[PDB]
Formats: structure tokens, C-alpha cells, sequence
């Protein structure tokens, strides 16, 4: 029996799964440490590796890709768990090896390779305390070339009055995602700051996990995936809505939470944002 | 405790034995300085970033 994860219902995607609207035809790149393409809940579209010594996208030697996908698009069926957007075009992008690291330039690669590929979504659930020239370069490039670019905030909590959101998630162009609970409470762990944009679940999270097994995780990583995929819904329903269109749709249509500097515009609601009338793009 | 400011330019050797010290379920893993990292957060581990001399280049923290 398939049981769908609290984070999922509490955005509102069931809502759009019941209209018709699933991701089908919206290309997602889950830039991690791989997916395992040979879970029975989950279906990759493609993929690619720019981890040097793990050519294999399709092997996830860490367990956080899989994961992550499975938020994006868990299969709709009778087993396992349910994504955000089920019939997305799921890609592995594998830029973190089994340790869950990688180099800067891996990162950038991978993003290149994303843009190449005509990817409609970028979901990237990791970060660093640094930034580069390059770094913001690519997710630059990435949003002028209409890509929706969702990035965890960091797990670094608080620290006065300055903000603690990593990078890519403190650029601009990225979506930058903080975690709440099932009551829409923060999580302690996660980042905050002028740069948080919107927050999702993060918070015991059930997803997949290689070799046919499914677990909870925490962390503004399985924040991140759900707002991809709401991303992704919206596309599939609004396929002439420009990035910036998504974007606009999901952050004026959150649910208000706190302080913006602790939850940005608040909790996403993909059913309000696909609803949205734009006045401003 | 879950921050350790005091190992910075510590070897690894040293680091690992004080912070196994202060906690021991610690699930300490190795990286090199200057890396991007999955965001998940573990409670129960503590990454230790190195430099060229492979000494901690960063401060430790638990997640
Ligand atoms: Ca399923």
C-alpha cells in the first residue's frame, strides 16, 4: 500500500494530482549524489555524471539523490510513498559522490550540463559556506535561460542578526527553502536571513532510499524537492508561464507564516499558485 | 557540546579522539576544505573539513 508523506498533502499537490496535473512532460534535474534508477517507485527519464570516479548517475552511492527524487516524483501506485509531481521527467544529475561532497566545478557542470539539456526545473539540495564568481555565473545563466532554479537554504539556524542561508541558495536568482514541521513551526537547524525565499517540509520526511527502501530524513534538502516539484505541477498545467511566472506564482501565493527573516514569504501552497492571476510579470 | 573552535589546525588523529570524547555516537567523515555538501541534517554527525596539510581548516560543528 502506498502511503503519501505528510510534506506532500500539506502543500496542496493532491489537489492538482485530481485535475490532472502530475509534472507530466516537465524535465526536473535532481543535482545530488545520483538517483537509484532501479527503484520500483521511481522512474529516471535520464541522467548524467560529473563525478569523476562514479561515471554512473543511475547507482546513488550516498542514499540523499534518491531521496530527494522521491519527493520530487514517487510513482503514483499502490507501494511506497507519492512525489509532488509523479510523472515528472525525473534526471540524474550526479555531482556528489558517495560521501556527499563535491567539488565546486562538479556543481558548475552539472548546471551547464542541466542547461544543455533543456531542463525546465533545477532542484539542488546542497550547499556550501563559500561562493565563487562561477558558481553564481552558472545559476545566473541558468535563470536567463528560463530555468526554474530551487536550491536548499542551509542548515546553519541562527547567528544574531546576520543571515545564514549557503550557497547556491544565497544568490538572487536561486529559490532559497527553509524547513517547517507538520505544524508549520521552523525547524531549529534551518537557515535564515534576508535570502530565504519560501519554506516547505523538512521535517521527518519519508522518501525513497536505494535498494528498494523507503526512510526519514531531515534538513532544508527535503524542503527543497517539494518546491521543485510544486514547480513543476505548475508547468505542467500553465506550460507557457515563464520561470519567472513560477517563481512570482509560488511566492505570492504562500501560506504567511512568521517573521520573513525566519520563514521568507511562508509555506508554499502549489494549489493557490496555480490558481494565480499575475499583475507583475 | 556540538561546536569545537579549539580544533582548528588540528590533525585529523587529534580531532577524531576530542570529539569522540565529547560525543561518543559521533559519525565523523572527512572532506576536503572548500566543497559543496548534501543538506541533510544529521544530528549525530560531525564533518571535519580539511586543508592542503590536511589539518581542520574549518570549525566543527554537529549536522
Ligand atoms: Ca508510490
Amino acid at each position: 500500500a502506498q502511503s503519501v508523506p505528510y510534506g506532500v498533502s500539506q502543500i496542496k499537490a493532491p489537489a492538482l494530482h485530481s485535475q490532472g496535473y502530475t509534472g507530466s512532460n516537465v524535465k526536473v534535474a535532481v543535482i545530488d549524489s545520483g538517483i537509484d534508477s532501479s527503484h520500483p517507485d521511481l522512474k529516471v527519464a535520464g541522467g548524467a555524471s560529473m563525478v569523476p570516479s562514479e561515471t554512473n548517475p543511475f547507482q546513488d552511492n550516498n542514499s540523499h539523490g534518491t531521496h530527494v527524487a522521491g519527493t520530487v516524483a514517487a510513482l503514483n501506485n499502490s507501494i511506497g510513498v507519492l512525489g509532488v509531481a509523479p510523472s515528472a521527467s525525473l534526471y540524474a544529475v550526479k555531482v556528489l559522490g558517495a560521501d556527499g561532497s563535491g567539488q565546486y566545478s562538479w556543481i558548475i557542470n552539472g548546471i551547464e550540463w542541466a542547461i544543455a539539456n533543456n531542463m525546465d526545473v533545477i532542484n539542488m539540495s546542497l550547499g556550501g559556506p563559500s561562493g565563487s564568481a562561477a558558481l553564481k555565473a552558472a545559476v545566473d545563466k541558468a535563470v536567463a535561460s528560463g530555468v526554474v532554479v530551487v536550491a536548499a537554504a542551509g542548515n546553519e539556524g541562527t547567528s544574531g542578526s546576520s543571515s545564514t542561508v549557503g550557497y547556491p541558495g544565497k544568490y538572487p536568482s536561486v529559490i532559497a527553502v527553509g524547513a517547517v514541521d507538520s505544524s508549520n513551526q521552523r525547524a531549529s537547524f534551518s537557515s535564515v536571513g534576508p535570502e530565504l525565499d519560501v519554506m516547505a517540509p523538512g521535517v521527518s520526511i519519508q522518501s525513497t532510499l536505494p535498494g528498494n527502501k523507503y526512510g526519514a530524513y531531515n534538513g532544508t534538502s527535503m524542503a527543497s524537492p517539494h518546491v521543485a516539484g510544486a514547480a513543476a505541477l505548475i508547468l505542467s498545467k500553465h506550460p507557457n508561464w515563464t520561470n519567472t511566472q513560477v517563481r512570482s506564482s509560488l511566492e505570492n501565493t504562500t501560506t504567511k507564516l512568521g517573521d520573513s527573516f525566519y520563514y521568507g514569504k511562508g509555506l508554499i501552497n502549489v494549489q493557490a499558485a496555480a490558481q494565480h492571476h499575475h499583475h507583475h510579470h | 557540546k556540538t561546536e569545537w573552535p579549539e580544533l582548528v589546525g588540528k590533525s585529523v588523529e587529534e580531532a577524531k579522539k576530542v570529539i569522540l570524547q565529547d560525543k561518543p555516537a559521533a559519525q565523523i567523515i572527512v572532506l576536503p576544505v572548500g566543497t559543496i555538501v548534501t543538506m541533510e541534517y544529521r544530528i549525530d554527525r560531525v564533518r571535519l573539513f580539511v586543508d592542503k596539510l590536511d589539518n581542520i581548516a574549518q570549525v566543527p560543528r554537529v549536522g
